[PDB]
């Protein structure tokens, strides 16, 4: 590493629009009610539980209360669709490709 | 064919056919004589 | 063009010259032995290729026909087996009433009144109840004869002949070059698309053909005399027809991407054969079909000789980021110039598959039958997991070999092993404090049981009913994948498994498979796993990442991989080697898996095996994993204790030998101990003495009597260790089972 | 009659698409590779092979593209008879 | 210097050389109310030697076993304090011979 | 391909620390450098205060809600509160003798800071500094140890 004498402060290099890029990218398509949700959408439904559960909201949601699903899959694919546009972004801006 | 019988001349070759040999006459001994607990015969 | 065919032709001379002279292949063996160590040396090195000679084309051609030797052994193994079925089997027997007869297929002869190991397995027969499974196997390719497994072992010998033939032929006759090996990616291409895709699909096909028909039959109540030949239904598309409709249709459904109509045969039911216990043979012909149909576009991926397809050396050398420096640079050539790479790769994820299919064949049983013999689910289950444990030591073992040997610092600078190596402080740092984290809040949290238990003061232990450590995460899996065909797997019937959730499967009276319960001491038990687990990476990665330099040593590579120490300075620096980390991750490796096979032992004993005898199901012993799994006390009391009645008490019995052999490796552990407590000094002092002796009485032999190598007596130390302790749980796992279930 | 069907109309049209997106420069071919980029390069093929195509489109290429063209034909006629679109 | 075209050995700058730094370290006087730290340098004005320090440890530790062991056990409800409650193991000494 | 990250500590690549988000991101100096251990100017007398009130506070909880006597209602709360003052009693002990272990041999060499500005020593790697700093700890940790307890008995969501 010639490089690199003082660890630069920005190293992360940050882009504001690539985390509303992401959330957009993940959250519209997971806006789109299929047929496996019974016509519902994956977000929709994942609110609806997240209500459900603000409800009562000293109790935390149950281990069958399938919030948990649609919790861990929607930030599965958000973190995913935002660490990728940040991989993007920072590689089209550098080289990488 | 010098060779191929100096190789089953080898340590590990002429032990195991030595074994092999004691073993199947310790058991044909016991198969013909068996359960030989002491010398009477 | 780049990928082809390239051999010597007659490199080497068929000749029996150099089996007359032992250790021909070294510079240093060839001049004859003066000391016993030579004897040692010459089998110690007798594999190491790369130690023979240095140039990458003669050892890759060695290594091509000793796998070829290695596989035409595996042949005569697999036809010996089938062959001991076809003569020395009750395996038609055994196909009329698989619910009441044991299987065997290995008599004993009558000698030296060892014929009470012939025990009454069933079926008119006298045998060793054999826990391989090879009879559900059998019965699941719809064998149904001694003669189709008779052939199947002449097959297997003319299959093991053949590869002889082909190690001879591609060593001495045409030898492959060094280009010929380095062409990963059509090695790949073929393996995936071939080896794998092929082998699926025809495996798939036998299946159709075969398997599900023959099995269909069996489970109606047909006596396999009066089901039809395999023959008469790939001939006959009338009896296929007849039993799945989908055959009148031919094979226009296939064309015609009509593929629903297949539905009788290739089905997605999930769960198991309520008849068998196991899985729906239909299932896995549709689940070979799948992976055929995606190895083979897989195999499509890598560029041969046209255009399309992908440089492997194109996207490592393209992943990088701004934390790894220049990426992947650099390792296909590690990875098509060192062999010791590839194999520790290649062990890791092997023996890391072959726990997974452990875990996978208990819980999803894959063979009619299967199931109920709770003995050949527990004898594979630890078997699978024992071979992949070793072979995972033998991963980080191969993966330091590369690191002292291999390894070049000039095409690898400031790529992801030049980074690792940077901080393997870090690294190891982070491991060793994981490791002492997980041994407290794992193995103190027994302690902890232990002492509460002993006080008086059952209310402040860690168990289901004081203090619950519930595995919260693996129970919402569990209840996840239990209702997956309501929502996230729709067109599945049942889930994979019984174990997520729902009724059991009773085959016989004996339960095949039921749901699983995690509870508290499942966390314990669990955590113990990660624990172990982690002390192995952490002796096997420290063994890799400090093969070469430490702060203690920092030239240990010109040592070598395998050397016993630098000396008694710097205060000692015995086992700096990374032959010595293997040495210490294979007690690791075992005291791991010896927990993992003993927790899967007393789960499946308490949780899920047992009898139906009314409506309500009687495990084996009783369910006492939940609330005596939480102390030692209750491991060495309900489960070493108690399950040891049988193996103690098998004198006189069919299971004698396993109580001989019981002993036995507990004397085989316990002289393990000589080699690892002791050290070559007093031993050599001790021969020579004995040496006095000899030469008193002019029998003092030539060749010099010497005490073993240092690292041949950690060597002989650790194998009589793994032996004495694997074969010590083998008999007391099998004459526990065989009784019991 | 399957051929009119609509399962025969889109495996024919999977195909041509494949075989003219390559043959046309729309997809990669024997004789033009992607970058990491998905930016069309020449490749340099590996062995050399003749074709008397005007774009030196080779009988590989059709093989390439008809695979893929029969994949994308497949996945889309189970897909619709999946979702009950057929 | 130290960092000019990779030169990292100085003999005039020998904290630099051997990587003698305070990585996370500030000089700072400000931190506390004024009141607060008078409050607190005057609370710890007679143990801030360690003879005096040692001397409270070891009186509070002594005092709080002794009272512990004479008055805070049987507070906390110890069952070593309360006694057996029963007759005990007394009369079962073994399975084959009870003895007392 | 530009842009590393991971650099040489100080642009020094032969000490040895490499220089890391976890060890040199913004936040995580900035939070680092505000904690009272490093406030090197500050009198230790008052960081160990500080110290002992947030530790002393803490480690009452697990003897509260995890000890022997958790499950009695008004006596738990005690119970872990003398145990934690107990525990306080003994790091004092311990942050005293050694004091008097370390500081006996003046080490010699200067301190900078990451920048090329040398500082004088941190006044709590001295004798005085450490006796000082282990006082200000127990007054502080008992401190927060009877803190604990009166949150236990006055905080309105306390189960
Ligand atoms: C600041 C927000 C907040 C607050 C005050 C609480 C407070 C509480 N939670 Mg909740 N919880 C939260 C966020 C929060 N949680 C989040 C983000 C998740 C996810 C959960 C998941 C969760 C579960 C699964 C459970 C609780 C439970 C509890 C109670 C004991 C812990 C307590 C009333 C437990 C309870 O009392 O029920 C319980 O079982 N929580
Ligand atoms: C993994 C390979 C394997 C193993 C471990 C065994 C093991 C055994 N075989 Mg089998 N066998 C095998 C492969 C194997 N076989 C194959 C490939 C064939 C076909 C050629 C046979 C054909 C065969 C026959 C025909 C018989 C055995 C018998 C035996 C037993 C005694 C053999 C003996 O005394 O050797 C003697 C060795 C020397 C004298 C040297 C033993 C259990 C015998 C048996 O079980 O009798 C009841 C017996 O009669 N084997
Ligand atoms: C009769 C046929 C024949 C002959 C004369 C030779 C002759 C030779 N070979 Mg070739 N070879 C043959 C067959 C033959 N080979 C076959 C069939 C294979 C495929 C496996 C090979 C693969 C091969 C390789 C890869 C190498 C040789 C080498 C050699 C040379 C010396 C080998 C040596 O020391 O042998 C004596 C060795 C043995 C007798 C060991 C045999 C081990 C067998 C294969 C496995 C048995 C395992 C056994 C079941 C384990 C039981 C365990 C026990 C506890 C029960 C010599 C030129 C070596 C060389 O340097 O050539 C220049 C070399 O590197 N050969
Ligand atoms: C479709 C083509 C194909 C297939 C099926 C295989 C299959 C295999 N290869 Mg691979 N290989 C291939 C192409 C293929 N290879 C190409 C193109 C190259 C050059 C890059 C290599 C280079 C290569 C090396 C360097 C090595 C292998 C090895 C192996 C064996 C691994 C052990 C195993 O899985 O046991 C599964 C066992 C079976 C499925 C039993 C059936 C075995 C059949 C008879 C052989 C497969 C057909 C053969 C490749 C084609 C020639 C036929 C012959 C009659 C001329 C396995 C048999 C390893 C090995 O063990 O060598 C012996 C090994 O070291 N191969
Ligand atoms: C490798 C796997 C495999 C194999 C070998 C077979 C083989 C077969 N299947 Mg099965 N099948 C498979 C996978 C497989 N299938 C899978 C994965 C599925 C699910 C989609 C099916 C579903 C399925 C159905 C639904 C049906 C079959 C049928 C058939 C049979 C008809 C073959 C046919 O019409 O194709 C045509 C194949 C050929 C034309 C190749 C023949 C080429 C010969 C060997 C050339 C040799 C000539 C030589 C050079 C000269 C002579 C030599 C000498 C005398 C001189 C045949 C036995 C049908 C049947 O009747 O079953 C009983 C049927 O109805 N299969
Ligand atoms: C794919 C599997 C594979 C392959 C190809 C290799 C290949 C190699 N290994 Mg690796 N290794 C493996 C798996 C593998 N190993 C595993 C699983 C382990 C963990 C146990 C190791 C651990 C290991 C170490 C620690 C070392 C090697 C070494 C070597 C080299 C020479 C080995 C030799 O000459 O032994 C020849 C064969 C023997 C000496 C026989 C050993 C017999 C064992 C100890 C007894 C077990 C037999 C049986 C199961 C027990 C019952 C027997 C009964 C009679 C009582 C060679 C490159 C050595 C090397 O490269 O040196 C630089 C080396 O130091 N390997
Ligand atoms: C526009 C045309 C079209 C349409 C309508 C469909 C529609 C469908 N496809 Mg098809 N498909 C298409 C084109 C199309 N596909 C093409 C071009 C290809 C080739 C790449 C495929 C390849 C393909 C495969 C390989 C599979 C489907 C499957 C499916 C079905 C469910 C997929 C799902 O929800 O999984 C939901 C899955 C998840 C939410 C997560 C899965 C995560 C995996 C398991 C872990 C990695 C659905 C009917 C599936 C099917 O037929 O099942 C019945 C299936 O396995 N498709
Ligand atoms: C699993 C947690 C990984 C954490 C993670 O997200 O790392 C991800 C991070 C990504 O690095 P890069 O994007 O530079 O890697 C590019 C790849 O092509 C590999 O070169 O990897 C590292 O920084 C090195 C590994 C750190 C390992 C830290 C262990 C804690
Ligand atoms: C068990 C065993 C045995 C036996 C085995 C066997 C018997 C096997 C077989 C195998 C086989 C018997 C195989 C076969 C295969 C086949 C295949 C693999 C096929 C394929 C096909 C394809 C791939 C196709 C393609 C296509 C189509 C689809 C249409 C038209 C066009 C084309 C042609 C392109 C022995 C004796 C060795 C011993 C050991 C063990
Ligand atoms: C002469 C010429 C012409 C025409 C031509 C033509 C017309 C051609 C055609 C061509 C074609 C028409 C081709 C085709 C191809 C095909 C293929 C190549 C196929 C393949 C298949 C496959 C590969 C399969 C696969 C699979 C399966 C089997 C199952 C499922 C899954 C998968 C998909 C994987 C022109 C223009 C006029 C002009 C001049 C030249
Ligand atoms: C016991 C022991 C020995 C002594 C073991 C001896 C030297 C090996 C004995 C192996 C066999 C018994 C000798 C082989 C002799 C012939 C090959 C056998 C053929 C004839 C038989 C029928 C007798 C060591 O040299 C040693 C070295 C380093 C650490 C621990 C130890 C250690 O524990």
């Amino acid at each position: 590493e010639a490089s690199n004498k003082s660890f630069p402060r920005d190293w992360v290099k940050t882009d504001p629009l690539v985390p509303v890029l992401g959330f957009a990218g993940w959250t519209i398509p997971a806006n789109i009610g299929v047929s496996a949700f019974g016509g519902q959408s994956l977000f929709g439904l994942f609110t609806q539980s997240i209500g459900e559960n603000l409800a009562h909201f000293p109790t935390g949601p149950a281990l069958d209360d399938k919030f948990w699903l649609y919790l861990i899959t929607y930030h599965l694919g958000l973190f995913l669709t935002i660490t990728l546009g940040q991989i993007g972004v920072q590689g089209r801006k550098q080289g990488y490709w | 064919m010098k060779d191929f019988t100096t190789y089953l001349s080898t340590a590990p070759v002429i032990a195991t056919i030595w074994f092999t040999f004691t073993a199947g006459l310790l058991i044909e001994i016991n198969r013909y004589f068996p359960d030989p607990l002491v010398f009477s015969f | 063009k780049k990928v082809k065919i390239a051999v010597d032709r007659n490199p080497v001379e068929t000749s029996f010259e150099k089996w007359a002279k032992p250790g021909h292949f070294s510079r240093t063996l060839s001049k004859g032995p003066n000391t016993t160590t030579w004897i040692w040396n010459l089998h110690a090195d007798a594999h190491d290729f790369d130690s023979h000679t240095s140039d990458l084309e003669e050892i890759s051609r060695k290594v091509f026909s000793a796998h070829f030797g290695q596989l035409g052994i595996i042949f005569i193994w697999l036809s010996g087996m089938y062959f001991h079925g076809a003569r020395f089997s009750n395996y038609e027997a055994w196909l009329s009433d698989p619910t009441h007869i044991k299987p065997s297929a290995q008599v004993v002869w009558p000698i030296v009144g060892q014929e009470i190991l012939n025990g009454d397995v069933g079926g008119g027969f006298q045998g060793i109840q054999i826990t391989s499974g090879f009879f559900q196997l059998w019965r699941a390719s719809g064998i149904t004869s001694e003669l189709q497994l008779y052939t199947t072992a002449i097959g297997g010998l003319v299959m093991a002949a053949a590869m002889f033939f082909a190690g001879w032929f591609h060593y001495h006759k045409a030898a492959p070059k060094l280009e010929w090996f380095q062409n990963v990616e059509s090695m790949l291409n073929h393996h995936l698309g071939g080896l794998l895709g092929l082998g699926s699909l025809a495996w798939a096909g036998h299946q159709i053909h075969v398997s599900l028909p023959v099995n269909k039959l069996l489970d109606a109540g047909v006596d396999p005399k009066e089901i039809p030949l395999p023959h008469d239904l790939l001939l006959n598309r009338a009896i296929m027809a007849d039993l799945y409709p989908s055959f009148a249709k031919g094979i226009a459904p296939f064309f015609t991407l009509n593929w629903s109509e297949y539905s009788d045969f290739l089905t997605f039911k999930g769960g198991l054969n309520p008849v068998t216990g196991g899985l729906w043979l239909s299932d896995t012909a549709h689940h070979h079909v799948a992976i055929a149909v995606l190895f083979l576009v897989a195999g499509h991926m890598y560029r041969t000789n046209w255009g399309i397809g992908h440089s492997m050396k194109e996207i490592l050398e393209a992943h990088r980021g701004p934390f790894t420096g220049e990426g992947h640079v650099g390792l296909y050539e590690i990875l098509t110039t060192s062999w010791h790479a590839q194999l520790a790769i290649n062990l890791a994820l092997f023996g890391s598959l072959s726990i997974i299919v452990a875990h996978h064949m208990y819980a999803m049983p894959p063979y009619p039958y299967l199931a109920t013999d709770y003995g050949t689910q527990l004898s594979l289950f630890t078997h699978h997991t024992w071979i992949g444990g070793f072979c995972i030591v033998g991963a980080g073992a191969h993966a330091a070999i590369f690191m002292v040997r291999d390894y070049d610092p000039t095409n690898n600078y400031n790529n992801l092993l030049d980074r690792v190596i940077r901080h393997r402080d870090a690294i190891i740092s982070h491991l060793n404090w994981v490791c002492i984290f997980l041994g407290f809040h794992s193995f103190g949290l027994y302690i902890h049981n232990d002492t509460m238990s002993a006080l008086g003061r059952p209310q402040d232990m860690f168990s289901d009913t004081a203090i619950q450590l519930q595995p919260v995460f693996a129970q919402w899996i569990q209840n996840t994948h239990f209702l997956a065909p309501q929502l996230t797997a729709p067109n599945a019937l049942a889930a994979t498994s019984l174990t997520w959730g729902g009724d059991l499967v009773a085959v016989g009276g004996k339960v095949a498979m039921m749901p699983i319960s995690l509870g508290t001491s499942d966390f314990m038990v669990h955590h113990i796993h990660a624990f172990t687990i982690h002390v192995t990476v952490l002796i096997l990665l420290k063994g890799v990442l400090f093969a070469r330099s430490s702060r203690l040593i920092p030239d240990k590579a010109n040592l070598g991989f395998r050397f016993p120490c630098d000396g008694p300075g710097r205060g000692g620096t015995c086992q700096v080697s990374a032959w010595d980390h293997v040495f210490l991750g294979l007690f690791w490796m075992y005291n791991s898996l010896s927990i993992v096979i003993f927790h899967f032992s007393w789960k499946m004993q308490s949780d899920v095996w047992g009898t139906v005898t009314a409506s309500g199901v009687s495990h084996i012993t009783g369910g006492n994993f939940a609330q005596s799994a939480n102390t030692i006390n209750g491991w060495l009391r309900d489960f070493l204790w108690a399950q040891s009645s049988q193996v103690i008490q098998s004198y006189g019995s069919a299971l004698s030998a396993y109580g001989l052999i019981f002993l036995g490796a507990h004397f085989v552990w316990a002289f393990s101990l000589m080699f690892l407590f002791s050290g070559r000094g007093y031993w050599q002092e001790l021969i020579e003495s004995i040496v006095w002796a000899h030469n008193k009485l002019k029998v003092a032999p030539a060749i010099q009597p010497r005490a073993l190598s240092i690292t041949q007596g950690r060597a002989v130390g650790v194998a009589h260790y793994l032996l004495g302790g694997i074969a010590t749980t083998w008999s007391f796992f099998l004459a526990r089972i065989i009784s019991v279930g | 009659g399957f051929i009119g069907s609509s399962t025969n109309l889109i495996m024919v049209a999977s195909t041509t698409a494949t075989l003219a997106a390559a043959r046309f420069g729309l997809a990669p071919t024997v004789k033009k590779n992607t970058t990491a980029g998905l930016k069309l390069v020449d490749s340099k093929n590996s062995a050399g092979v003749i074709s008397n195509d005007p774009a030196g489109f080779t009988i590989v290429d059709v093989l390439a593209m008809g695979a893929a063209g029969h994949g994308l034909g497949v996945g889309i006629v189970l897909g619709l008879k999946g979702i009950g679109a057929l | 210097k130290y960092g000019e075209n990779s030169r990292y050995f100085d003999l005039q700058d020998m904290e630099n050389t051997t990587g003698s730094w305070d990585m996370y370290g500030v000089d700072e006087k400000k931190r506390y109310p004024d009141n607060q730290a008078k409050f607190f340098t005057q609370a710890t004005d007679i143990i801030s030697r360690r003879e005096s320090l040692r001397a409270l440890v070891a009186l509070s530790g002594i005092a709080a076993i002794v009272t512990y062991g004479l008055k805070g056990a049987k507070d906390a409800d110890l069952p070593i304090t309360k006694g057996p409650q029963t007759t005990g193991e007394n009369g079962k000494g073994g399975s084959v011979r009870s003895r007392l | 391909k530009k842009a590393q990250v991971i650099s040489p500590v100080n642009g020094d690549p032969f000490v040895g620390m490499l220089e890391t988000p976890v060890t040199s991101a913004p936040i995580v100096a900035t939070y680092l450098s505000n904690l009272p251990a490093y406030r090197t100017g500050v009198a230790p007398v008052l960081r160990g205060v500080e110290i002992g009130l947030a530790h002393g506070f803490l480690l009452a909880g697990p003897f509260i809600k995890l000890g022997p006597l958790r499950n009695v209602p008004e006596t738990a709360e005690i119970a872990g509160s003398l145990s934690a003052a107990g525990l306080v009693l003994i790091l004092a002990l311990c942050l005293s003798i050694y004091g008097s272990a370390q500081f006996q041999s003046t080490p010699s060499i200067g301190v900078k800071t990451l920048s090329g500005r040398s500082v004088a020593r941190d006044p709590l790697f001295s004798a005085d500094g450490w006796s000082e700093f282990a006082a200000g700890f127990l007054v502080g940790g008992e401190a927060g140890v009877a803190w604990a307890y009166v949150c236990t008995q006055i905080l309105p969501y306390y189960s």
